[PDB]
């Protein structure tokens, strides 16, 4: 399965 | 159990070795109540900001307001002129200018001694 | 090349012409062979291509001349035009002494890698030569500060030439 | 509170036996000298007057000071551990999420969408949680750190956001 | 080690000094003794680029071992007589020095209990 | 938020100023205990316990267990030698003093068997390697114009 | 001179390419780890070119092409000096990184930055090419602090590790100590021989360099791990176990080594400064393998070993032993690095443990890497005919057959017995034995890239030193004549330290109850130099910058010596000045006697 | 690691407390009170939680060792220690 | 130079009468126009100093300085639209004519041709920063902040101008070119050591020199961000660019005075060094980062070698760059957390990762990775002072060893470690601070391909 995982927007 | 371990400055008497874990008299265990109800109601106020949703940005952290201030601030409130502190004020201070003035000023008397007559190393050295 | 040997005196090369006795042909031949024609051909072509285009429209550029004025030996106090000239023909000269000390040190440098090692024995004369230089340069340029001037080298040049004279003196006892 | 009598000697117990481990290194070498400490341990299990058990604790207190291994084995994820604090560097907080572009918050639709109830969720329960807290501790503040029940009709626990919506131990 | 006990913990004359020995003429106690002569010139070994502590006597078989062995390319597990005279040029030159230091141990021995032969016999 | 009151005072002497800086500082008052007064400028901050942040207790709920500390508590004034990173006050198995009689002691025995054995230079029972043309004169660097004083050696 | 020097140029620059592509944001995140794979092995395969002629022909030279600065008479410029050792080295540096990282995909693929990952261990390969293809020591500084902070960053790969930061925090800091040095060097050959580039300095005859020569043994100390600037090296172990498998496993350690065998044409004028080196390394051989003979890891032991192994082929660099000594570096890179991943290998399948006292029974059930490991252990110590035969047995022999201080061979022979002796330690813990494991049987290696890094390094560890021996011509007299049993002492001080731990593994069985003996806590403290050089001259140097210094010098003594001090003065009489009560007698009383002493007394009338 | 889920963990450690062998199997419940149902010692509660301390690997906490009384809540510490949840 | 100085003053009347919103637009564009023409600056010839004017040269070592001051201009243009949001539009066209008047003077002062007039604007740079200082500034304390600021430098600046008008008098003219071309010899009389000290702690005193500091810590770590990169970024040079003017003929003096304040620096900056380590506030850290730095350049114009003062250019541009960032950096995070204490904020890299990187060259610029100008400025430097004197090694080698322990630690008790759950407000980095570090960090590598451009006249 896969879980979620977090991250900073690095879209900016 | 054998030849103990003596406590030091930068490495302290263990909780297992230290007195007051086998001696707890009465009022020493007495102690261990009021403190935990102080850090209970701090744990507490910190839980109803850290968990309240509506609190946004940054609370105040007194202790390190008050380190702070008392590292920037008050200090010289609280200086005074007393002799000792002028002594290590004398020692750290002009001490170590007069150290390294002494040790350069007769480094380049000794070295300066010898470049008037040709006594140095320096056919090789023409940048500077 | 563009440099010639009185500038940079390029010892001559041998060749060690090889003798593979060896049962196995050498690897390097044709190693360097394919070297030679993957990469090298392409690359040559195309440098003729390079070499061509400036051959279509090649323009010229000169080399910048100066015209020598007097010393400061000969150059008047409190006279800022004729000593202003001075001053700059003799920071010319420190520039141009510099680029001597520069090129010797490359033909000394250039001695070292080419005796391998026999460098020892090999390149005293370029080291010498160069370290007649680097003592002319100490007396010349060395030690006059980070404000030096023409005024300022030529007391270390009167300061330097009266100390000899008398020393001379002293050595005629 | 205080640290109870037999409380303390089962925390010495403890790392005295992984201290023994570390010393025997083999399971059979360990399990025949856990034993014999074991008989040791129970050699004066009686103690009638506290202070005779209070001697008795400072000689086994000093046992297992001494007891230490050198270099005692500390598991990776232990205190002090090969793997303790190692993937600190990936966790990073849950308001994050909001502060995401509205492009990466709608490539993640679904989650967005149970996130918004979680966070939905969060509201009343800090609103039921904190009336419900305010008159569960009583005067003088809470006697302890321990926080009372969500023992009220359809009311979560008090002060658990952060504990629900922690960090998961494996962030990867 | 056995020399080492005869100076550390026995005497320090009777053992050669490592780095002041021979302290005898090479050609006293050897009438017309004959010079150890080299095989490669100068310029061999200038020419051949060898390194100084490698220019010794033994020099002249090493030039021949690398010009076998620069030939001997591909193949690296050719090339065995010419070490074979290298290692045993090594080996006698070694000698040479340990006779040599023999001969001026043997020279501290001699003269050392000789004088001490003098001083018994006044 | 901020006051004098809650701010941090001048050294505090009497009894009951050190009771108003424990409840302003967050420690009860048997708990508060400033810097001596030598003048350095400490004044009313306390003498906490000379430790460091390795000594605190992981297992322990810490509001910032990156560091170890909580909110609201007290902190010390040297925090910033005294934590993980930095230098650390935890207990050692070994006695300071022993361990650091074991150092001294090492690093000086281990000087000195070198230095004797400085005194006492083992080598091979062999001669000296004397190289030949003068011990490699021009080779080495001699002078190419002078002629060298020949080290010319017959053979064993 | 078509070849070689231009395709040495092509393999420093397509090992760059990796990086533009991934600052150019147009390289794909997922496969950059294969394709960081394909250009290693590719800069292998094109480092391999540049020895052919070297074997052929043996021809060495400089580039130098762009002149960066003219500095009136030094000019400065990029420039690479190949010799026989920048030549052969770059393949075996080549070849280590390419089978440690593909190892490492394997094993560190379990993170989300491993893009980012082996970008670093890309920026270590440059920069470390860098140093070793060098001309100056600048450009040799510009590798020195790239590695240095390269491994402050690769050790600490989990920002979050607070371990990892503080021995990051150790590794530079060891390593500016060692460029005091450098920077002592540096600024020797720009005064006394006014240059920077390696041939000049070489060739002006620097019959003195005392100084610079104490300065180049300070930083290959810093760099090598010496004593007093060891610990940073077992600290760098706290990062991920490929890392461990990296920098600081057999690559940067040597950089100051080389450095010593770079400057081996003045090395060797001074006998003081040709012996404190091998002093230290002597120390250092006894002082971090006694601290790996009794000890509870298996990457810190094989690190100890490897600052053991650092003080080594310097001190054959002490004995006037350089090209010997870079033979040995590369053979040591070779079966160093060839144990770490088998060793990393390990950690991964045994869910990330260290301690060698939860290994065992695993020889059976971890059959690759058990055959590795257990050739790589006394590959180390070298059998007759391998990497290890034809460096750490003629070391022992040359040191021997030379003049030395008697306690240099002494240490050198309780190197190779110490160093055994828990090389046959690690093999008992980890294979021999029973599986002190958690019940769970995971432990597997079938991964393909598992094998296939490793396999590689078998043929290394093994062929190497065969081949390498023969096809590096011999630098210096070959040791013929020679009293038998100093060489064989090499090889039988070996056996009895592994017969001495074979019987001490075997007192672990024995049910005998075992006391905290003084060796045992000594060598696990790592003879507690890190308890108080980290502890008491730290917290002294801290301490005092606060008490002192920040607040009793700066903050209490300088604002009350001239501001305070004035802007008091200022202030204390600004008072008198203006606290008039106004009284018109005083004001004109006060005229009176300015009028009256304004002559006669001052007499300004006269 | 693969993903240990607690069923595998609920198996281990009852499997482990029915393997000890003062714990009998017949006589080993779910809810195991060590002091009450099974009527061991606080030493023997050392043992029992030290005991899958090294059969699982991870660590237990020594303020909340001594709290852990049943293998259900023994399952229940492990699930919130890693976060199981299948 | 009008061809620079024209447009700048130029800037005054566009951005006095420009819209209430495109303020900050139109400052920024014509300020890089600026910075672009002023670029044309960078050519030197062999050694004449390019003499525009009557009243303006220019050489070597004046053209850095200057492109510095005119690219810095955008700089904190850009940076200051952060917290000068909250504003009405004719106080926000103040703090712009303060920053233009400040460039303004900054030009004149580098491109002045005798002492008096370079005098006159360089102490002229006081007003329109002790209005930045203390009309914008954050807290109380920014009233004493100012008067510690001015004073400090007014203190010393007096008697330089005594000295100055005392040179026209008897030298008959103060213009730097006769000066160095009529340059004679300075006897030892004792009214000629105060003649040599009276133009020096003018120069010393804003450097800033250990112990006559104070104002330093006092003001940077106080001041609005936007005059914090201007005051440590070019106002501290001015100094420099000052003592390399009037060391041209106060010789053969400084053979013996450099001596009371050489080892007053050379014990100063390890001194400093070690206070940067044990600070608890962000922005003071940097601060007395700057003075350390700051310290071996003192050492460098003083010990009067051609190597020393290569360095000593290099050096004082680097760090203008570098001190820059570091205090946008801590500019950065104070703004989202409210406060500059160190470890308030520690380990954020897990939140930014862009911040993390500005960061890391940032404070590697501070260590000076090789070949940033910061080792070759610092590295000259070395080797001037060694060949004056070899024990000299140990000093400032030390010192950059402690200035290597510091300059990780906000890196590792900012960055490194685990973000602060309760914080909650560090939003996405906006690409305007994130822009101003790149327009930071990328000149500093261009100069490192050509740093020849840097090394001042004597190169
Ligand atoms: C490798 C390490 C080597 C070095 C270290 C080796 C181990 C160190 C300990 C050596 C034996 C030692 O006598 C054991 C001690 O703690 S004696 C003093 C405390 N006890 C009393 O004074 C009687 C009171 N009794 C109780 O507290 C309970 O009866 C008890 C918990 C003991 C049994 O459990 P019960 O179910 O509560
Ligand atoms: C049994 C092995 C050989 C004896 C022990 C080691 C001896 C080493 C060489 C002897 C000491 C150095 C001087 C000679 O050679």
């Amino acid at each position: 399965k896969r879980l979620f995982i977090i991250k900073p927007s690095g879209f900016y | 159990s054998f030849p103990k371990y003596k406590p030091s400055r930068l490495a302290t008497l263990p909780a297992t070795l230290d007195p007051a874990e086998y001696d707890i008299s009465p009022e020493t265990r007495k102690a261990q109540a009021e403190r935990l109800a102080i850090r209970s109601r701090l744990k507490r106020e910190y839980l109803l900001q850290y968990n309240d949703p509506n609190r946004l940005g940054v609370i105040e952290d007194p202790a390190l307001i008050r380190w702070t201030y008392a590292r920037s601030a008050n200090i010289y409130p609280n200086f005074r002129p007393t002799p000792k502190t002028s002594l290590l004020g004398a020692l750290f201070g002009i001490g170590p200018l007069f150290f390294w003035y002494y040790v350069f000023k007769t480094d380049r008397d000794k070295k300066e001694k010898l470049i008037q007559e040709g006594k140095l190393d320096q056919t090789f050295n023409i940048s500077y | 090349d563009s440099w010639d040997k009185d500038v940079y005196p390029e010892p001559p090369r041998r060749t060690p012409a090889p003798a593979p006795q060896t049962s196995l042909p050498n690897p390097v031949t044709y190693l360097t062979k394919i070297f030679d024609l993957l990469v090298d051909r392409p690359v040559t072509l195309a440098r003729e291509f390079i070499e061509q285009q400036h051959a279509k429209n090649r323009y010229y550029y000169y080399h910048r001349e100066f015209r020598r004025v007097p010393d400061i030996t000969e150059c008047e106090e409190k006279d800022i035009l004729c000593m202003f000239e001075a001053e700059m023909q003799w920071r010319r000269d420190y520039k141009v002494d510099q680029e001597i000390v520069n090129i010797i040190q490359e033909r000394l440098k250039a001695c070292q890698q080419r005796e391998g090692e026999s460098y020892r024995q090999n390149c005293a004369k370029e080291l010498e030569q160069f370290t007649q230089v680097s003592k002319a340069f100490q007396d010349r340029y060395s030690d006059l500060g980070a404000h030096y001037s023409a005024r300022k080298c030529l007391a270390k040049q009167k300061q330097r030439m009266l100390a000899e004279r008398k020393a001379a003196k002293e050595a005629a006892a | 509170a205080y640290l109870t009598h037999q409380q303390k000697v089962l925390r010495l117990y403890k790392r005295a036996l992984r201290h023994l481990e570390s010393w025997c290194v083999h399971r059979d070498k360990y399990r025949y000298f856990a034993c014999l400490m074991r008989a040791r341990f129970d050699e004066h299990k009686n103690e009638k007057d506290m202070v005779k058990a209070t001697q008795l604790l400072r000689q086994a207190e000093e046992e297992f000071w001494y007891g230490q291994h050198p270099q005692p084995y500390i598991f990776p994820e232990s205190p002090g551990g090969t793997s303790y604090e190692r993937y600190e560097c990936y966790k990073v907080p849950e308001w994050c999420l909001d502060d995401w572009h509205p492009s990466e918050k709608a490539m993640y639709p679904d989650y967005f969408a149970k996130r918004e109830q979680w966070k939905r969720l969060r509201r009343e329960s800090w609103e039921r949680e904190v009336k419900q807290l305010q008159e569960e501790t009583p005067p003088g503040g809470p006697r302890t750190e321990a926080l009372p029940p969500a023992r009220k009709e359809g009311d979560l626990p008090p002060l658990w956001w952060h504990i629900v919506t922690r960090p998961r131990e494996r962030p990867m | 080690g056995a020399h080492l006990a005869r100076r550390y913990l026995g005497d320090a004359s009777k053992e050669p000094d490592p780095l002041r020995m021979p302290t005898f003429p090479p050609d006293y106690g050897f009438p017309e003794r004959k010079e150890r002569e080299m095989v490669a010139t100068q310029q061999e070994m200038n020419d051949a680029q060898l390194m100084l502590q490698q220019r010794d006597y033994c020099a002249h078989y090493l030039i021949q071992l690398l010009k076998c062995k620069r030939d001997s390319f591909p193949n690296f597990l050719a090339c065995k007589h010419e070490q074979h005279d290298w290692d045993y040029c090594e080996h006698l030159d070694y000698v040479k020095r340990m006779k040599e230091f023999e001969r001026e141990r043997r020279l501290l021995q001699r003269k050392k209990r000789r004088e001490q032969r003098e001083a018994e016999m006044a | 938020h901020v006051t004098k009151d809650m701010f941090p005072g001048p050294y505090p002497k009497t009894p009951e100023e050190r009771a108003a800086a424990a409840k302003k500082y967050n420690m009860r008052v048997e708990d508060y205990e400033p810097y001596p007064d030598d003048g350095m400028g400490y004044g009313d901050y306390p003498k906490l316990p000379d430790r460091s942040q390795q000594e605190r207790d992981p297992w322990y709920d810490w509001d910032h267990p990156d560091l170890r500390l909580n909110w609201g508590e007290p902190i010390h004034w040297d925090l910033d030698m005294y934590i993980r990173n930095r230098v650390d006050t935890s207990p050692t198995p070994v006695s300071w003093n022993t361990m650091c009689k074991h150092l001294s002691g090492f690093v000086a025995f281990m000087l000195f068997m070198f230095w004797v054995g400085e005194i006492y230079p083992s080598y091979q029972p062999v001669g000296p390697k004397q190289y030949p043309y003068n011990d490699l004169y021009l080779e080495r660097g001699g002078d190419p114009t002078k002629e060298p004083e020949p080290v010319v050696h017959y053979e064993i | 001179m078509n070849p070689f020097a231009s395709l040495t140029l092509t393999t420093l620059i397509i090992l760059t390419i990796p990086i533009m592509m991934s600052n150019s944001n147009i390289y794909k995140t997922n496969l950059y780890p294969n394709y960081v794979k394909t250009t290693v092995s590719y800069a292998f395969t094109l480092s391999l070119v540049p020895l052919l002629m070297f074997m052929h022909t043996g021809q060495e030279m400089i580039i130098s092409n762009w002149h960066w600065m003219t500095l009136q008479t030094v000019e400065l410029s990029l420039s690479f000096k190949m010799d026989y050792f920048s030549v052969m080295f770059i393949p075996v540096a080549l070849f280590v990184t390419w089978s440690i990282m593909e190892f490492s995909m394997w094993y560190m693929h379990s993170d989300p930055f491993i893009n980012r990952f082996f970008k670093y261990l890309v920026l270590f390969l440059i920069t470390m090419m860098i140093l070793v293809t060098a001309n100056n020591l600048f450009q040799l500084f510009i590798g020195w602090e790239g590695v240095g902070i390269m491994s402050f960053l690769l050790i600490g790969w989990w920002h979050g590790r607070t371990d990892a930061n503080t021995a990051a925090l150790q590794a530079i800091l060891y390593n500016r100590i060692g460029d005091i040095g450098f920077v002592l060097s540096m600024a020797w050959f720009l005064t006394h021989s006014n240059a920077w580039d390696l041939q000049q300095i070489f060739m002006l005859n620097n019959e003195c360099p005392n100084m610079p020569l104490i300065g180049l043994l300070l930083a290959a100390a810093g760099k090598s791990a010496q004593f007093g600037l060891h610990p940073w090296l077992p600290s760098a172990m706290e990062g991920p176990t490929p890392v461990s498998a990296l920098l600081h496993s057999s690559t940067m350690v040597v950089a100051g080594v080389f450095l010593l065998i770079r400057f081996y044409p003045l090395m060797e004028t001074n006998k003081l400064v040709q012996t404190m080196t091998l002093c230290l390394g002597a120390i250092t051989t006894l002082f971090t393998a006694l601290c790996a003979i009794t000890q509870n890891d298996i990457k810190k032991i094989v690190a100890f070993s490897t600052s053991s192994q650092l003080g080594l082929m310097m001190v054959t660099i002490g004995i006037n032993q350089p090209h010997l000594a870079f033979l040995h570096i590369c053979m040591h890179a070779f079966f160093k690095a060839m144990l770490f991943m088998c060793s990393g290998s390990i950690i991964h399948s045994l869910n990330d443990e260290q301690d060698i006292r939860k290994m065992g029974g695993l020889y059976k059930a971890m059959p690759f890497t058990t055959t590795a490991l257990i050739i790589g252990s006394l590959a180390l110590t070298g059998m007759p005919y391998l990497t290890g035969f034809y460096s750490k047995d003629l070391i022992i022999e040359a040191v021997n057959m030379s003049y030395t201080n008697a306690w240099a061979l002494l240490m050198t022979l309780i190197a190779t017995s110490l160093t055994a002796a828990y090389s046959t330690r690690i093999i008992f813990f980890a294979f021999l034995g029973k599986p002190r494991f958690p019940p769970l049987v995971l432990i597997n290696e079938n991964n393909p890239l598992l094998i296939n890094s490793i396999k590689r390094l078998l043929i290394g560890s093994i062929f190497a030193g065969f081949i390498i021996s023969n096809n590096i011509p011999p630098m210096t007299v070959p040791n013929t004549t020679m009293p038998l049993y100093m060489k064989m002492t090499a090889l039988i001080v070996t056996i009895m330290g592994f017969m001495l731990a074979l019987e001490l593994n075997n007192t672990t069985y024995y049910l005998k109850f075992k006391y905290p003996s003084q060796t045992y806590k000594f060598s696990n403290m790592l003879g507690y130099y890190p308890s108080i050089m980290h502890r008491l001259p730290t917290y002294h140097n801290l301490s005092m910058s606060q008490k002192s210094a920040s607040s009793l010098l700066d903050l209490i003594w300088l604002e009350t010596i001239l501001p305070k001090t004035t802007s008091f003065i200022q202030m204390k009489m600004s008072i008198m000045v203006s606290n008039q009560k106004g009284l018109i007698k005083l004001y004109f009383l006060s005229f009176l006697i300015t009028i009256m002493i304004s002559m006669t007394l001052f007499n300004y009338h006269e | 690691a693969p993903p240990l889920t607690l069923e595998a963990i609920k198996d281990r450690v009852l499997y482990v407390l029915k393997l000890y062998d003062k714990i009998d199997p017949e006589k080993l419940s779910v809810n195991s009170h060590f002091m009450k149902d099974l009527g061991l010692d606080s030493l023997d509660q050392v043992e029992i939680i030290m005991a899958m301390e090294d059969e699982f690997g991870f660590e237990i906490p020594d303020i909340d060792a001594e709290k852990l009384m049943c293998p259900q809540e023994i399952v229940d510490y492990i699930a919130d220690k890693k976060d199981v949840y299948e | 130079m009008l061809k620079i100085i024209i447009p700048t003053t130029m800037l005054l009347p566009m951005t006095w009468m420009s819209k209430h919103n495109m303020i900050w637009i139109n400052a920024t564009v014509h300020s890089l126009l600026i910075s672009l023409i002023s670029l044309s600056l960078l050519n030197q010839l062999g050694e004449n100093s390019l003499n525009f004017s009557l009243t303006f040269f220019s050489d070597s070592l004046s053209a850095p300085l200057l492109v510095l001051t005119t690219w810095l201009l955008p700089l904190m243009l850009m940076a200051s639209q952060s917290h000068l949001s909250k504003e009405t539009t004719t106080r926000k066209k103040l703090y712009i004519t303060m920053l233009i008047l400040l460039q303004l003077f900054l030009i004149m002062t580098f491109t002045a041709t005798e002492l008096i007039l370079f005098y006159i604007l360089f102490e002229a740079t006081l007003v329109p920063t002790l209005i930045i200082i203390t009309r914008w500034g954050n807290q109380t304390e920014r009233l004493n902040a100012g008067l510690y600021f001015l004073f400090y430098t007014l203190a010393g600046s007096l008697p330089l101008l005594v000295a100055l008008v005392y040179i026209q008098n008897t030298t008959g003219s103060l213009n730097f070119l006769i000066i160095h071309y009529w340059s004679h010899p300075l006897s030892n009389s004792w009214s000629n050591i105060f003649m040599w000290l009276a133009c020096i702690m003018a120069f010393m005193v804003k450097m800033p020199l250990y112990g006559l500091h104070l104002w330093l810590p006092k003001a940077h770590v106080e001041a609005p961000i936007a005059g914090s990169m201007v005051l440590a970024a070019v106002l501290l040079k001015l100094g420099g660019y000052g003592m390399m003017r009037i060391t041209t003929i106060l010789n053969p003096l400084t053979n013996y005075m450099a001596y009371p304040f050489l080892m007053l620096s050379m014990w100063g900056m390890i001194m400093t060094s070690s206070i940067c380590l044990r600070q608890t506030d962000l922005k003071s850290l940097i601060a007395y980062s700057s003075v350390s730095h700051m310290a071996l350049v003192i050492v460098a114009i003083m010990i009067q070698t051609p190597w020393s003062f290569m360095g000593a250019t290099a050096l004082m541009i680097a760090h203008g760059l570098t001190s820059s960032m570091l205090f946008c950096l801590a500019n950065t995070n104070y703004e989202r957390v409210h406060s500059r204490t160190m470890i308030l904020a520690r380990g954020l890299q897990t939140l930014l990762p862009l911040m993390a990187t500005w960061w890391l060259m940032a404070s590697l610029t501070n260590l000076a990775l090789p070949p940033s100008i910061n080792l070759i400025g610092e590295l000259f430097i070395i080797t001037a002072s060694f060949s004056w004197s070899n024990i000299t090694i140990i000093l400032m080698g030390m010192n950059m060893m402690i200035t290597a322990l510091y300059s990780l630690y906000m890196l590792i008790t900012t960055q490194r470690g685990k973000y602060t759950h309760h914080i909650n407000n560090i939003k996405a980095s906006f690409t305007r601070e994130n822009a101003l570090m790149a327009l930071h960090i990328l000149p500093l590598l261009l100069l490192t391909l050509n740093p020849k451009m840097i090394l001042g006249p004597l190169y």
